[PDB]
């Protein structure tokens, strides 16, 4: 029952750098396997037998140890590179993987560009309300959302998501909901989207008023 | 062409049990081994067990987590793997994927190569509901890209699935992951025209539900 340990856990390459993931086992294996996965995909087969790149993965990856010791190096970190990486040890019964290593890209700042949105007169006939807000394609990850109603902050309702790296174009991207009732909405007048990214010591807002037509 | 396709997935109550099945193709199915990994939202991959060829007595292995409790089989006339999963636990949700394991050679370049999509179970007493698909439209001009959307709440289990103008509008567009709460999800989606098109011309939200056979769509129309 040989159990893996990845490490890091989480990290954070620039353009070029090498980066190293490593890979520890309880008990001895033969060979360590590797699998990169991107999300929302199946995993792909990178590395098998500790040593031997997969169909079409690029030259500057690479990958050894043994014992109980392994590790997957990349050279020179590539955009595309950046994705989970799982060590699977197929020597004894039952197979095994390891915990993941989340390998995230750098690259440039790019300011989050927001929008929100008032809830749909469909929603409102069933007696709630909903508010959103997109604040889409910025990096860094580090961001922060406070919804203020009439200059009182509201945290009660709000419910957030945050995505994986972009794939495309290495952003983030996150939503955010405040659910109220009709009957708490039909109260308040002034709905605002607060966020404070470091692409601005000025914080980014943007707002609407519940206007009735 | 290989091809692997996991199915089967969906809601079931906790005790009770789910059979998934793995159409292949594109490969003489009896030559190889097959294995089952399982992935729960957020987790790792978990090795679950496999069956062995045709040399090797279709014989079969089982990871400890779930021996006692799920069956493995193949049908060789049709080519498909099956995994019986009996008395289900929360801790059984995840998504599910079928992979070409070894064969009677030294391909081992190959081995676990192949996966399925996958099929995603979700083992819950909660019961299934149908989303409310809403509108995501601005209300007031003076930017050349506009950004519109849909709310989808209220639902159970996952997953949706959601498209834009049917699909041919591809770029950008930002699906989030689903929130739970009080056993029902909640997401939604943005999608970012030219200021040109919209609402010159038509936006539409394709939102589609299996587990409840729930599907719709929402024109994004302008508030006036
Ligand atoms: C995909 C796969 N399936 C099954 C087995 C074992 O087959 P069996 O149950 O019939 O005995 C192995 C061996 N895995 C070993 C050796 C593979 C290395 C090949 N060069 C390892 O992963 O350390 C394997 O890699």
């Amino acid at each position: 029952d040989i159990e893996l340990t990845q490490s890091p856990a989480i990290m954070a390459a620039s353009p070029g750098e090498k980066v190293t993931i490593t890979c520890s086992a309880t008990s001895g294996v033969n060979y360590m396997h590797w699998f990169q996965q991107k999300p929302g995909t199946s995993p792909k087969l990178w590395i098998y037998s500790t040593s031997n790149l997969a169909s079409a993965v690029p030259a500057r990856f690479s990958g050894s140890g043994s014992g109980t010791s392994y590790s997957l190096t990349i050279s020179r970190m590539e955009a595309e590179d950046a994705a989970t990486y799982y060590c699977q040890q197929r020597s004894t019964y039952p197979f095994t993987f390891g915990g993941g290593t989340k390998l995230e890209l750098k690259r440039a700042d790019a300011a989050p560009t927001v929008s929100i949105f008032p809830p749909s007169s469909e929603q409102l006939t069933s007696g709630g309300a909903s508010v959103v807000c997109f604040l889409n394609n910025f990096y860094p990850k580090d961001i922060n959302v406070k919804w203020k109603i009439d200059g009182s902050e509201r945290q009660n309702g709000v419910l957030n998501s945050w995505t994986d790296q972009d794939s495309k174009d290495s952003t983030y991207s996150m939503s955010s909901t405040l659910t109220l009732t009709k009957d708490e909405y039909e109260r308040h007048n002034s709905y605002t989207c607060e966020a404070t990214h470091k692409t601005s010591t000025s914080p980014i807002v943007k707002s609407f008023n519940r206007n009735e037509c | 062409e290989v091809k692997l396709q996991e199915s089967g997935g969906g809601l079931v109550q906790p005790g009770h049990s789910l059979r998934l099945s793995c159409a292949t193709s594109g490969f003489t199915f009896t030559d190889y081994y097959m294995s089952w990994v399982r992935q729960p939202p957020g987790k790792a991959l978990e090795w679950l067990g496999l069956i062995r060829n045709k040399a090797n007595g279709y014989t079969k292995e089982y990871s400890a987590s779930v021996k006692g409790r799920f069956t493995i089989s193949r049908d060789n006339s049709q080519s498909i793997l099956y995994l019986q999963m009996n008395a289900l636990r929360a801790e059984d949700s995840a998504t599910y994927y079928c992979v070409r394991d070894k064969g009677s050679y030294g391909n081992y370049e190959a081995w676990f190569a192949y996966w399925g999509q996958g099929t995603t179970v979700t083992v819950s007493s909660a019961k299934t509901t149908p989303p409310s698909v809403y509108p995501l439209a601005p209300g007031s001009q003076t930017n050349s890209m506009v950004t519109l959307g849909c709310l989808v709440k209220g639902y159970f289990p996952e997953p949706v699935t959601v498209t834009w103008n049917s699909g041919s509008l591809s770029s950008g567009v930002h699906t989030f992951p689903a929130v739970l709460q009080s056993d029902l999800y909640t997401l939604s989606s943005s999608v970012t025209v030219p200021s040109s098109p919209r609402p010159s011309e038509t936006v539409t939200c394709n939102v589609a539900h299996p587990a409840s056979s729930t599907k719709v769509d929402k024109k994004i129309v302008p508030r006036d």
